[PDB]
């Protein structure tokens, strides 16, 4: 057998049976990414302090402002 | 010696139907447990096998000669052991059958050990017609009672 159950009308020979089985398609599949892409594009070590700074330092004088008017 | 013996498993499971399911001998038999242990892994015959129509051998021998391999053991039994001469081996080439030529059950007693003659399912006691299988029957060496022979 294994000559009747792929058949493939003609083929003159054993051999080029048919042979559909999955697999990657021609060319491989895309280049998959395995590395750790972390983007630390965030706000740096300054400007976060700054903000905080900045807001204590205006907010604050803010929070004076408010206590004058409340007094 | 091995490709010689392969050679002829391959002759024996050529015109030799599928039965092995259906084969009362199915786990106890000589043709699978060589098949499975001398003969080769595949077979290349593709075709039609032959067929033999199921001769009426009595209410003990369930007979199903497409199985039977015509290697002659039961025409040698009946005729020599049994001593009863009623089967035979009727025909020759692929066309080989054998069994009683005209309907004749195997009036012979002790023409029930056939079926263990028999290396095929081919010849299979008619009682136990499919009960069971040769794995799951618990084997004890006892003795018998009917006859005094013991
Ligand atoms: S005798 Fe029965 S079980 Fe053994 S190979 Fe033939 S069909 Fe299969
Ligand atoms: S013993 Fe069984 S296999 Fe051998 S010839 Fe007789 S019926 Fe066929």
């Amino acid at each position: 057998t294994e000559a009747m159950i792929r058949n493939k009308p003609g083929m003159a020979s054993v051999k080029d049976m048919p042979l559909l089985q999955d697999g990657p398609p021609p060319g491989g599949f895309a280049p998959v990414r395995y590395a750790r892409r972390i983007s630390n594009t965030g706000p740096s070590a300054m400007a976060m302090f700054l903000a905080v700074s900045g807001a204590f330092a205006w907010g604050m004088y803010q929070v004076g402002q408010g206590n004058k008017i409340r007094r | 010696a091995k490709k010689a013996r392969e050679g002829v498993m391959e002759f024996l499971l050529m015109n030799h139907p599928l039965d092995c399911p259906i084969c009362d001998q199915g786990g106890e038999c000589d043709l699978q447990d060589q098949s499975m242990a001398f003969g080769s892994d595949r077979g290349r015959f593709t075709e039609m096998k032959r067929s033999v129509v199921d001769k009426n051998l009595g209410p003990l021998v369930k007979t199903v000669m497409t199985r039977c391999i015509q290697c002659t053991r039961c025409v040698r039994f009946a005729s020599e052991v049994a001593g009863v001469q009623d089967l035979g081996i009727l025909g020759r080439g692929s066309g080989e059958e054998i069994g009683t030529y005209v309907e004749k059950l195997m009036t012979s007693e002790l023409s029930g050990n056939v079926i263990d003659i028999c290396p095929v399912g081919a010849l299979t006691s008619k009682p136990f017609a499919f009960k069971a299988r040769n794995w799951e029957l618990k084997a004890t060496e006892t003795i018998d009672v009917s006859d005094a022979v013991g």
